[PDB]
């Protein structure tokens, strides 16, 4: 299964490790400056667009990553 | 006083302004390195909505009865 962090809050270490629901492929890391964002994914979903409207308002900046735990906060410098 | 008229006098100003601004900015770059694969991407993106209106009347009567000077005050 894929397992990445999965937190359900922003956290700027997120330790949250968790398998993903078969919903997910990906582990989307997300960066927005003052918030940080490390979750199960979609692939097809690690774009801005999704991202931004998936994250309830507005900018941000985002990455994705296919390795177990992948999504970690040195993964993006904002 | 040296110099009379002897008259009724209605006078009505109506003046209404309004003005709306709406603009969508939206900026996306994406990028991608694959095959282990990577996704990154950003951008700017805002919105904004202003909107306002002012709307004020003047009518005014001076002349020849309570009752009818403010019915016509009222009501043309």
């Amino acid at each position: 299964m894929l397992q990445c962090y999965n937190c359900p809050n922003p956290t700027a270490d997120c330790k949250t490790a968790v398998n993903c629901s078969s919903d997910f492929d990906a582990c989307l890391i997300t960066k927005a400056g003052l918030q940080v964002y490390n979750k199960c994914w979609k692939f097809e979903h690690c774009n801005f667009n999704d991202v931004t409207t998936r994250l309830r308002e507005n900018e941000l900046t985002y990455y994705c990553c296919k390795k177990d735990l992948c999504n970690f906060n040195e993964q993006l410098e904002n | 006083i040296t110099s009379g008229s002897m008259g009724g006098i209605y006078e009505y100003i109506l003046v209404i302004d309004k003005a709306k601004m709406e603009s969508l900015g939206i900026t996306s770059r994406d990028i991608t390195t694959c095959f282990h694969c990577k996704k990154f991407g950003g951008g700017k993106t805002e919105r904004a909505r202003k909107a306002m209106a002012v709307e004020d009347i003047i009518s005014r009567v001076r002349g020849g009865s309570s009752g009818w000077s403010g019915g016509l005050a009222q009501n043309r």
